């Protein structure tokens, strides 16, 4: 059948696609091991000899410290032991390391990989990359890796799930530079990008679930309940199924604009969950308000372009029009003027699952959302600003110059994004 | 993996490495024999960084004792955990520098530089990846300050892309142990500038300061001090040997906080530091790791970041916690703050977050600033140095070695020049 | 007095790829109006092409700037082009003759004339005699002078074919291509003027730089690589100072000339003492597109403004 590709690179990818591997061996009844104790699960897994199920999936890093802990942990007989690439020293926050002078001794090792996979996959529609913007192996060899595989494979869709900067929480000083450069070498290699901010999740984990030290275990299990509903339409069946190919001829409209902003609804509690009557219309009203937001930015200064809806439980086609009607009828929220027709709609059966020792409740309905908006030129406002200011007396240069980047780049790369602001700004203005 | 070089030079950088190694031992579960008697297995995941696999269960660390004198590491050897170190590493002369840059540098120095290199290099090539190295010294005495500085030049023409670590006890603002220190560390300061890839600056002061007001020890003794600079070396290189939610290495260490070549001089301090009476009537939470660590009497050099604006700042957290809460605790550091920030430079603070804790302890963390104030010890050092330097006061003792007055009016100068540009980095112009 | 003057030679279209479906990214209009391509404006002093010779250039290059290089500090000619572009042909080959060779034969009436000539290069943060075989040398600053390569060789030459034999032995000493990446040779003239008066202080500096490379785009690993990155962060540090001399009206503060040893030897040569100007090469195909114009291109916008002095007569 039809079956998808993921690739996990850096830290971040790589504890996120543990947490997201976690639960899709969960969902299915799969053992830690592989083994199933007890058959639309192909199109993650693979069966290899009597009743062993493998993941599709490639976990790449330059360091052997997360690889490694994966390697001893408990799914260390899940994965397959090639699938699990490691380097020696990393990029240490360097984007000139990452894609120049580190990646290009295991890019060719990781394409290998990666063309054993998919020659042994007969229906491969697209692949999943996990990456952060910040790091130095996550935009370089992330770039480096989407260049190659535009090159080799082309048609196939290729979808992100990054780590997109937080405007005011930073983990690193050179943030801005690594982000701007990844984001211009990119830009024409992937066909859609969905972003998160760790600063919204912390918002989101101290509010609505009310934790007040919440780990990167939460976020990355929150950002597993939303690549769980992205890819239960593929998994299990359902009223209406959305494939690879629909999220970017939906989302897109124009080549340079593939920046969808991922929600979900509801994040409770166990304590308010007994107390709340979870409907369709609820949970899809509340993936609208800017305190849910998963990206620090306010959809209220900007314009809608195109809004996909993910349902999946007990959920009725009639109250969803219903629902969808609602908002359409809500002066508060604006929609671009040459989008009438702005919606998708997918509805699935099986309901979202409950990882145990985890910190969310049981519901049986969810929604995940995915929009493209405007309001992210705030946030490309932010970034240019902050690379220009240390960009004027050229801080931290001499450390790119010196691993085989020459100076002209960073203006490349701002030149593209001011270009990008200027396409954002012209989108927006109605006619 | 990452593996790491060692090597200490005179007798201050004789002790400090011998205490050092001692907290690591112990760190990692290792006897006074070198034999292993741990409880966890990630002891052992990461003992190659700074240990060699020896014949029948043993670990002989990778360190090289160089000294111009015998006497120190004949007491270092004869000590305790001095059976742990190879014999052959003990590379020592008969002479000794007298308190003398150049008779370390020109004289004895340049007959020694051959053996250690020779060790060295044959330490370096069984390395499986060399992260780095790094060195143990001081800037006020002849052989550690003259060889250590000769070392570091002789090892970045080797090894020209590795990184090179340097902790280094600058002299004292108020009393002078020797009466020659300004002379030995200009011209030390001179080739740290150019050869080093990131120097912690620590003063003797600075510890006896802390060893008094916050951890109340009547008497304090060298050995708390020793103690207090193997705590900031272990939890500066912790990333490399144990499992981390949030881990950086040297090298994204110096590139975090080395904005422009020339200023690589950081000030070190450690948290939580508390007496034994108060431990009872305090809380151990990441707010007030954050609250220890930027204050103005927890470091370990004698000056005052008050005076000046931080670049950038390296916290390394060790132990459980939410990256929610340390990432809020830099938040509300920075802005509170502004006025001790620079502005061209947004998030000055880079963080890392390590999974094992110190023995004992829950929490700990590690601090490292690139601060302006920093100005302050070169500038009294040079102040010194050309109030001594005109009536060629104890030149003498210098130039009969084939040094000229040309070399002390070039370190001299690139001196003031360093000053500048530290003093000159305080402007915004925009 | 002040104008750092800017010459832009664009370098004739490659043999190779003149009919391999290329375009020209750079229009000559005359010698004091450029145009790029998008269609962005450039004014740079004189301009050059593909019709103007070897000698051609010397009008605008070197003529009037060392009419007599005693009334000031003169000559600092750099060359930028960055790799292919023809800074070394340029330099090297012709361009460096009619300094000496062909202006040697200046009158005497009232004054007599010698010189004091040296060569070195910049190889790996090293300082090296091109001229005799010797090892590193070490630069020293003091507060009277200023920088003094420790070790380096003077040579007075008393007639002109001396000066062809010695910039003949300087090229072979150079680190030719192990043209590629390379060290940037300097090379230092004295001039002397005993009268029949004490000014006499007159040093001439002519400058050939090397070209930064982009390594894995187009490049090596291992060596050409080690020995590359140096000329990129040594070309940094000088477009670090070149910016830092030329900005607004605040300028003076403190200009890091310290951070390689190519800006160190133009300490008293690239800040306002003396008449400099610019020389940089441009190859007008599209392979390239984008490093034809850059702080190639953009920057030398930068030093048209660089304000100098040139009353001291010495
Ligand atoms: C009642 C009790 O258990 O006291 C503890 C202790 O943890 C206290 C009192 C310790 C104690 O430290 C001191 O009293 C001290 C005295 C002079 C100089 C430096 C320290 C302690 O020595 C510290 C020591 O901690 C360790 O062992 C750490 O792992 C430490 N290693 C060593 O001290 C060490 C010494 C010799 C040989 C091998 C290891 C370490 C610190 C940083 C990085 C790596 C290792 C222990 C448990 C204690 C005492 C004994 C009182 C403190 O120190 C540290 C470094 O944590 C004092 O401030 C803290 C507060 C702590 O609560
Ligand atoms: N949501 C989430 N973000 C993470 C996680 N781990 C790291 N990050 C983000 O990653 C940023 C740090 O850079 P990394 O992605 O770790 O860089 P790297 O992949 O390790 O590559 P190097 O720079 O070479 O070390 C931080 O700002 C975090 O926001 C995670 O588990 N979950
Ligand atoms: N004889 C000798 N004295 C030194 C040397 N290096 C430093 N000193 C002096 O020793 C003083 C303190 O060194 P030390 O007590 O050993 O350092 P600490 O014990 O780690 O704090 C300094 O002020 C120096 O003047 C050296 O190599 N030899
Ligand atoms: N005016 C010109 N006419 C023909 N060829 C030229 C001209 N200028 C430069 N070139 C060619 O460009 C190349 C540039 O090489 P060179 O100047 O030696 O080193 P670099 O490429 O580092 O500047 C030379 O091989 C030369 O043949
Ligand atoms: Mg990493
Ligand atoms: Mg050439």
């Amino acid at each position: 059948m039809r079956e998808c590709i993921s690739i996990h690179v850096g830290q971040a990818g790589v504890q996120i696609g543990n947490a997201c591997w976690e639960l899709y061996c969960l969902e299915h009844g799969i053992q830690p091991d592989g083994q199933m104790p007890s058959d639309s699960f192909n199109t993650f897994f693979s069966e290899t000899g009597a009743g062993k199920h493998v993941p599709r999936a490639v976990f790449v890093d330059l360091e052997p410290t997360v690889i490694d802990e994966v390697r001893t942990g408990t799914y260390r007989q899940l994965f397959h032991p090639e699938q699990l690439i490691t380097g020696k020293e990393d990029a240490a926050n360097n984007y000139a390391r990452g894609h120049y002078t580190i990646g290009k001794e295991i890019i060719d090792l990781v394409l290998d990989r990666i063309r054993k996979l998919a020659d042994q996959c007969t229906g491969l529609q697209g692949f999943l990359v996990f990456h952060s913007f910040g790091g130095g192996t996550g935009s370089g060899f992330t770039s480096l890796l989407m260049e190659r595989l535009s090159v080799d494979y082309g048609k196939k869709s290729k979808l992100e799930f990054s780590i997109y900067p937080a405007p005011q929480v930073s983990t690193a000083v050179v943030e801005p530079y690594n982000s701007i450069l990844t984001t211009h070498t990119t830009l024409e290699h992937s066909d859609c990008a969905f972003m998160v901010d760790n600063e919204a999740i912390y918002d989101i984990c101290r509010r609505n679930l009310d934790i007040e030290r919440p780990t990167y275990t939460n976020l990355n299990r929150l950002i597993s309940q939303i690549v769980s509903s992205i890819t239960a339409s593929l998994r299990f069946d359902g009223a209406l199924n959305v494939d690879l190919t629909e999220f970017q001829t939906n989302l897109v409209p124009y080549p340079r604009i593939h920046f969808p902003l991922a929600t979900y609804a509801p994040v409770i509690s166990a304590e308010k969950a007994y107390h709340e009557q979870l409907s369709v219309a609820e949970i899809t009203n509340a993936c609208f308000e800017p305190a849910n937001q998963m990206v620090k930015c306010d959809p209220r200064h900007g314009k809608y372009m195109a809004c996909c809806l993910l349902y999946r439980g007990d959920v009725v086609p009639k109250d969803v029009n219903a629902a969808i009607a609602t908002i359409k009828t809500k002066r508060s929220i604006q929609f671009v003027d040459w989008c009438p027709t702005g919606f998708k709609v997918g509805i699935n059966y099986q309901p979202p699952t409950v990882v145990p020792g985890g910190d969310l409740a049981k519901v049986q309905r969810a929604v995940c959302m995915l929009s493209n908006t405007t309001a992210i030129a705030e946030a490309w406002a932010r970034l240019d600003h902050k690379f220009d200011l240390m960009y004027a007396k050229r801080a931290f240069v001499h450390w790119y110059v010196g691993e085989g980047m020459e100076e002209g780049e960073f203006s490349e790369a701002r030149e593209d994004m001011a270009a990008l602001e200027k396409d954002y700004e012209e989108v927006g203005v109605d006619s | 993996m990452r593996e790491i070089v060692h090597i200490q030079a005179g007798q201050c950088g004789n002790q400090i490495g011998a205490k050092f190694w001692e907290v690591i031992s112990d760190e990692h579960g290792i006897d006074p024999t070198g034999s292993y008697h741990g409880d966890s297995d990630l002891q052992l995941e990461r003992i190659n960084v700074y240990y060699n696999e020896a014949a029948g269960n043993k670990y002989v660390p990778r360190a090289i004792l160089v000294d111009l004198e015998p006497g120190t590491m004949d007491s270092v050897r004869s000590g305790p955990f001095g059976q742990i170190f190879r014999p052959d590493n003990f590379v020592f002369g008969q002479s000794g520098a007298g308190n003398n840059w150049a008779k370390g540098h020109y004289t004895e120095g340049a007959e020694l530089v051959d053996s250690v290199l020779d060790v060295v290099r044959k330490e370096s090539e069984s390395c499986d990846c060399l992260q780095g190295f790094q060195l143990t010294h001081s800037l006020g005495g002849g052989t550690g300050s003259g060889m250590g500085t000769l070392l570091i030049s002789k090892i970045r023409e080797e090894y020209p892309d590795r990184i090179m670590n340097t902790f280094s006890v600058v002299p004292s603002p108020k009393v002078s142990d020797t009466v020659v220190e300004p002379y030995n560390a200009t011209l030390s300061v001179h080739q740290l500038v150019e050869n080093t890839d990131e120097t912690y600056c620590i003063d003797n002061e600075a510890l006896y300061d802390i060893c008094f007001r916050t951890l109340k020890l009547t008497t304090p003794t060298y050995g708390d001090l020793n103690h207090l600079v193997s705590a900031t070396m272990s939890g500066v290189t912790t990333c490399l040997r144990f499992p981390g939610q949030l881990n950086a290495d040297l090298r994204k260490l110096a590139v975090n906080m080395v904005p422009f070549p020339r200023l690589h001089f950081f000030m070190p301090g450690f948290a939580p530091l508390t007496s034994r009476g108060s431990q009872q009537y305090r809380a151990l939470t990441v707010p007030e790791l954050t609250q220890q660590m930027f204050d103005a009497k927890n470091m370990m050099a004698a000056c005052d970041p008050r005076h000046g604006r931080y670049l950038t700042v390296a916290a390394v957290f060790r132990g459980r916690m939410s990256m929610k809460e340390v990432d809020e605790q830099m938040l509300n550091v920075q802005n509170k703050n502004s006025s001790y920030f620079v502005e061209w430079i947004p998030n000055n603070v880079k963080t890392a977050v390590c999974d094992i804790p110190p023995r004992g302890l829950k929490m700990s963390a590690t601090f490292i600033g690139n601060s302006t104030a920093i100005q302050e010890l070169f500038k009294r050092i040079s102040e010194q140095f050309t109030a001594m330097f005109r009536r060629k006061a104890f030149l003498h003792w210098y130039t009969g070695e084939g040094m000229d007055e040309m070399e002390f009016t070039e370190a001299e100068s690139n001196m003031n020049d360093l000053v500048s540009e530290y003093q000159q980095y305080q402007d915004a112009t925009a | 007095c002040h104008h750092m003057k800017v010459v832009v030679r664009v370098r004739p279209e490659n043999t190779k790829e003149k009919a391999a479906g290329f375009h020209k990214v750079v229009h000559v209009v005359d010698k004091h109006i450029l145009v790029f391509d998008k269609d962005l404006k450039f004014v740079f002093d004189a301009v050059f092409d593909e019709t103007s010779t070897q000698s051609e250039v010397f009008e605008h290059t070197t003529k009037p700037i060392l009419r007599s290089f005693l009334n000031g500090y003169n000559c600092t000619v750099l060359a930028y082009g960055a790799t292919g572009a023809g800074k070394t042909h340029t330099m090297l080959g012709s361009a460096d003759e009619p300094g000496v060779m062909y202006l040697t034969m200046l009158h005497k009436e009232e004054k007599i004339c010698s010189t004091a000539v040296s060569y070195l290069e910049v190889y790996n943060e090293q300082i090296r005699d091109l001229l005799v075989n010797s090892g590193p040398l070490a630069v020293r600053e003091d507060t009277q002078k200023g920088v003094v390569v420790h070790g380096l060789t003077l040579h007075q030459p008393k007639s002109s074919e001396e000066i062809l034999h010695l910039l003949d032995n300087g090229n072979k000493n150079r680190t030719q291509h192990p043209t590629s990446s390379r060290s940037h040779a300097v090379f230092q003239i004295y001039l002397r003027q005993q009268d029949k008066q004490n000014v006499r202080i007159a040093k001439m500096s002519l400058i050939d730089l090397a070209g930064s490379e982009r390594a894995s785009t187009s490049g090596a690993k291992g060596t050409r690589f080690v020995e590359g990155t140096n000329i990129n962060r040594s070309l940094l540090a000088l477009g670090n100072v070149i910016n830092a001399l030329a900005d607004s009206k605040r300028k003076n503060q403190h200009i890091p000339y310290r951070n390689s040893k190519l800006t160190r030897l133009l300490k008293d040569s690239l800040g306002g003492n003396c008449q400099t100007i610019m020389i940089a090469a441009v190859s007008p195909s599209s392979v390239f597109y984008d490093d034809t114009y850059n702080t190639l291109k953009y920057a030398n916008r930068a030093k048209d403004i660089k304000s100098s002095l040139k009353s001291n007569v010495l």
